[PDB]
C-alpha cells in the first residue's frame, strides 16, 4: 500500500503509531501509543 | 506578514452586543507583553474563542545541519570549520 | 497587532495600516527571646537525655536528671535575665 | 470517542469479555468502599 | 466642526461619499480607471 | 507520579449557555483522557483547566471543541497559578478563641531554608515514616533541633505537602491527651487552610508553624473555622510574598539565534543562565530562565524573528519570588498597561482576587477577633484601613 | 528514580555520514560523546 502512493504523499513517513488527527497534522506525537509484536532474536526464536 | 489577505469568513461577530456582563472584564485578565498574531495562527484553539475552520499547521521539524562546500577540492568527508569541535575532556568520563 | 479594515473591497481607501508614530510611548518581641532560650534549654535537656540513653543508663534516673538540668536551666534564667 | 477504552497491564489472572469485575478508584483502602464500582467487562482487545 | 473630527465613523462615511461622488463622474466618462484621473481633474478650482 | 506541574491556567465557559451541561461532560471526558490535566470550579462559576504549556492546551481545547463537547467554547486569555511564601519570621505570636470561649490556641510563623520543599516534593521525608528516622533525617542534613525534630507533626495540604507543622509547646503547661486529639483537629485544619491560603486563596508552601504554651485546651471541639481563621490570619501576619512559576528555556541554533535569544529573554524578564555549543554540530544551546506568566508566545516570537532557524523547549522549572510588595495598598496601576517592576505582585494579587469572584484588597478585621484586631491595632503591628 | 532498566538508542546514524559528513574518527568521537552525556546525567541522577 505504501508503494502505491504518488505526489508528496509518496515522501510521508508512515507514522503507524501516530493515529489521533492532533498527531496528523501537527506532525508529531501527543499519545502513548502501544503494539504488540512477534519479533525474532538471531538465533531464530521468536518473542512477543 | 507577508501574507495574502481575504473576505472576513465570519463576519457575524461585533464587540458591542456582547456587553461588559461577567467574563470580559479587563479590570480582571492580567497584561503583559501583547499577543501578537502569529501566536494566535501557530496555536489557534488556544488564543481564539471561537476558532472555526481552522487547519492545525505541522509544529516542527528536526533541524539540517548541512552546510554547502564552497570549496570544490576537500573531500566529501570532512571536518568543516563550522562544525564545533569535540575534545577528549569533551568526553571525559567521570566516574569509571 | 490587528487594526482596522477587516476588508478594503467596500470603503474605497485601499486602507493601509500605520503604526502612528507620533503615540507618545509611557515614560521585636521579648516573648520570641523567652521561648528562643526555653527552646535551647529544652534542647539541652534533651541532649542530655540522649546521653544518658546513650550511655545506657536507666529511665527513672534519665527523668531525675533531666527534672535537675531543668531546675537548674530555670535557676540560669532567673539569675541572668539582667 | 462517545466512550473509552482502558488499557492496562494484566498482573494476574486473564481478562475475559464479559466479565463481572470490580473498579477500584484512586484512593480505595479496605474501610472506604465508596470508591468501587461494580462493572463487567464487555469487550477484551489487544491495541495496536 | 470639532465632532465630525473626533468621530471616527463620520470620517469613514465622508470618505466612502466622496468616493461614490468620484465614481458617479467615471462612469459618466465611461471608465473607472484610477490613472486616468488623477486628483487635479476633481479638485482643480472651476476657473481653471 | 509526574514530572511538572501543570503551571498554566484557562478559564473556559460556554458561547451559548443552554450547552452548558454538554460542555461539563465534555470537559469530564478531557479529564479521562490528559492525565496532567487539572478541572476544577471555583465560586465564580467560570471553570479553570490547568495544563503544562501552550501546545498542551491547544491539544486539550481542540480535544474540548471537536471531539468531546461538539460545542464552540469561550476561551480566556491564558494565565499563570501561583503559589504564597513567607519571608520573615512571626513578630507577634497571635491566637484563636472557639465561639464557646473554651479552647485558646497561640503560636506563631517562620520560612523554611533551602531545600526542605524540595525534598518534601521528593519524597525524602514521609510522615508515616516513624519519628525517629525523621527526626535523625532533620539531624544529619539541615542540623536542625532534637526536640524541634521530633515534634514536628504534620506536612501540608496533603502527606507529600509543601508546609510544616510543629509545636513548640512543653508538657509542663499542656495535657499531652487532650493535645493529642487536637493535634488531629489542628493537623486537618491546617490542610484546608494551606490548602486555601488567605491572599488568593491558592496554595502555599514554604511555611511552618510552631504552636506556644499558655494554650489551654478543654474537652470536645466541633468547630473548624476559628483555628482557620487564625492560621490564615499568620499567613497574613508573616509578612507574605507569592511566587510564579518559572520555565527552563533551552534553545537549540546557531549564533544569530543565540544572539536574539538574548534579547528576547532580555525583553521578557527572563535571563540566560548558561550559552555554549553542543560539540560536534555547528548548533549553539542556550539554557535560561523565563517566567511562565511571560512565556506565552514567546517560542513563537523566538521562532520568527531570528535569521537562522531557533528550537525552544519550554519545561517547568521552579517556583520563585515576583518582585514588588503584595500588600502595598499605595502602588495602583493603570489598565492598558504593563505592570511594572515594583507593581508586579500587587497588580497580581489585585487581578487575581478579582478573577476568583473574592472581594477587594484583604481586611483585617475578616480575620480576627475584634477585642484582638483592636489590641493589634493599638500595638502598631497593623496598617491603616 | 524509579529504577526501570535503561537501554540506550542512538538514532539518525545517516546525519553523521550525509548531514555534518564528518570523517569516520569524528564519528566515532561523536558517538562517544552522546553516550558519556548519557552517562553522566545518568551519574548526577544518583551519585555513586
Amino acid at each position: 500500500r505504501l508503494d502505491k502512493r504518488t505526489g508528496k504523499k509518496r515522501d510521508e513517513q508512515l507514522r503507524y503509531t501516530d493515529v489521533h488527527v492532533i498527531e496528523r497534522d501537527r506532525g508529531l506525537s501527543i499519545k502513548a501509543a502501544p503494539m504488540s509484536l512477534v519479533l525474532s532474536s538471531t538465533k531464530g526464536k521468536s518473542h512477543l | 506578514p507577508g501574507g495574502p489577505r481575504f473576505e472576513p469568513l465570519y463576519k457575524d461577530i461585533d464587540p458591542n452586543d456582547e456587553d461588559f456582563g461577567e467574563f470580559n472584564a479587563m479590570d480582571r485578565i492580567i497584561f503583559r507583553n501583547p499577543i501578537r498574531t502569529e501566536t494566535r495562527v501557530a496555536y489557534p484553539y488556544l488564543y481564539n474563542s471561537r476558532p472555526r475552520s481552522v487547519h492545525l499547521s505541522w509544529h516542527s521539524y528536526p533541524q539540517i545541519v548541512y552546510t554547502k562546500t564552497e570549496d570544490p577540492e576537500l573531500p566529501a568527508f570532512y571536518f568543516d570549520t563550522s562544525i564545533n569541535p569535540i575534545s577528549s575532556r569533551a568526553v571525559a568520563p567521570k566516574n569509571l | 497587532d490587528n487594526v482596522g479594515l477587516p476588508t478594503p473591497r467596500g470603503s474605497g481607501t485601499s486602507g493601509y495600516v500605520q503604526r502612528n508614530l507620533a503615540h507618545l510611548r509611557p515614560r521585636p518581641d521579648p516573648g520570641l527571646l523567652e521561648h528562643d532560650r526555653k527552646r535551647e534549654v529544652e534542647v539541652k535537656v534533651f541532649e542530655l537525655r540522649d546521653k544518658l540513653e546513650e550511655e545506657g543508663v536507666d529511665e527513672e534516673e534519665i527523668e531525675s536528671r533531666c527534672s535537675e538540668l531543668r531546675q537548674k536551666l530555670l535557676a540560669e534564667m532567673e539569675r541572668n535575665k539582667d | 470517542a462517545k466512550s473509552f477504552y482502558a488499557f492496562g497491564r494484566v498482573m494476574s489472572g486473564i481478562a475475559r469479555p464479559g466479565a463481572d469485575v470490580r473498579v477500584l478508584g484512586e484512593g480505595y483502602t479496605l474501610d472506604d468502599e465508596e470508591d468501587m464500582v461494580v462493572s463487567r467487562i464487555s469487550d477484551v482487545f489487544i491495541a495496536e | 466642526r470639532e465632532a465630525a473630527v473626533s468621530t471616527v465613523n463620520l470620517l469613514d462615511t465622508i470618505v466612502k461619499c466622496e468616493t461614490k461622488i468620484q465614481t458617479r463622474v467615471k462612469i459618466g466618462l465611461n471608465s473607472k480607471m484610477p490613472s486616468r484621473f488623477p486628483p487635479a481633474v476633481f479638485y482643480t478650482p472651476k476657473e481653471l | 507520579s509526574h514530572f511538572t506541574e501543570s503551571v498554566l491556567k484557562v478559564a473556559v465557559e460556554p458561547i451559548n449557555p443552554s450547552e452548558l451541561p454538554k460542555m461539563l461532560d465534555g470537559i469530564r471526558k478531557i479529564n479521562k483522557s490528559y492525565p496532567l490535566i487539572t478541572t476544577k470550579v471555583e465560586e465564580s462559576g467560570e471553570h479553570i483547566i490547568l495544563g503544562t504549556g501552550e501546545l498542551y492546551m491547544d491539544c486539550v481545547l481542540h480535544d474540548l471543541r471537536k471531539l468531546y463537547a461538539d460545542m464552540e467554547v469561550r476561551v480566556s486569555d491564558p494565565v499563570v497559578r501561583f503559589c504564597e511564601t513567607v519571608q520573615d519570621m512571626s513578630a507577634t505570636k497571635c491566637y484563636a478563641i472557639t465561639p464557646n470561649k473554651k479552647n485558646t490556641i497561640t503560636m506563631a510563623a517562620e520560612p523554611l531554608d533551602d531545600g526542605i520543599a524540595q525534598d518534601i516534593e521528593s519524597g525524602a521525608v514521609k510522615i508515616k515514616d516513624p519519628p525517629r528516622k525523621v527526626a535523625k533525617f532533620f539531624e544529619e542534613k539541615y542540623g536542625w533541633d532534637k526536640l524541634a525534630a521530633r515534634s514536628i507533626w504534620a506536612f501540608g495540604p496533603d502527606e507529600m505537602g509543601p508546609n510544616i507543622l510543629q509545636d513548640d509547646t512543653l508538657p509542663t503547661e499542656v495535657d499531652k491527651k487532650r493535645l493529642a486529639t487536637v493535634k488531629e483537629s489542628i493537623r486537618q485544619g491546617f490542610a484546608w487552610a494551606t490548602r486555601e491560603g488567605p491572599l488568593c486563596e491558592e496554595p502555599i508552601r514554604n511555611t511552618k508553624f510552631r504552636l506556644i504554651d499558655v494554650s489551654l485546651f478543654p474537652w470536645w471541639w466541633p468547630n473548624y473555622s476559628d483555628r482557620s481563621t487564625c492560621l490564615l490570619f499568620l499567613f497574613l501576619d508573616g509578612l507574605p510574598r507569592l511566587m510564579e512559576p518559572m520555565y527552563s528555556v533551552s534553545m537549540t541554533g546557531p549564533q544569530s539565534s543565540v544572539s536574539m535569544v538574548y534579547n528576547i529573554l532580555s525583553r521578557r524578564r527572563g535571563h540566560v543562565l548558561s550559552d555554549g555549543p553542543i560539540a560536534g554540530t555547528p548548533l549553539y544551546r542556550v539554557n535560561g530562565l523565563i517566567p511562565v506568566i511571560d512565556s506565552f508566545g514567546f517560542e513563537t516570537d523566538l521562532r520568527i524573528n531570528t535569521p537562522g532557524q531557533a528550537m525552544v523547549s519550554l519545561v517547568f522549572d521552579r517556583w520563585s519570588i515576583v518582585p514588588g510588595d503584595p500588600l502595598d495598598r499605595e502602588q495602583v496601576t493603570r489598565p492598558l498597561q504593563m505592570a511594572t517592576a515594583q507593581a508586579t505582585a500587587r497588580d497580581f494579587v489585585l487581578k487575581t482576587r478579582r478573577r476568583k469572584g473574592l472581594s477587594e484588597d484583604v481586611t483585617v478585621a475578616k480575620f480576627l477577633e475584634p477585642e484582638f484586631y483592636q489590641s493589634l491595632l493599638e500595638s502598631g503591628t497593623l496598617g491603616e484601613p | 528514580l524509579e529504577d526501570i532498566p535503561l537501554t540506550l538508542i542512538i538514532n539518525k546514524m545517516d546525519r553523521l555520514i550525509l548531514e555534518l559528513k564528518i570523517p569516520p574518527t569524528d564519528a566515532y568521537f561523536k558517538l562517544k560523546h552522546v553516550i558519556e552525556e548519557v552517562n553522566t546525567v545518568i551519574e548526577n541522577t544518583i551519585p555513586g
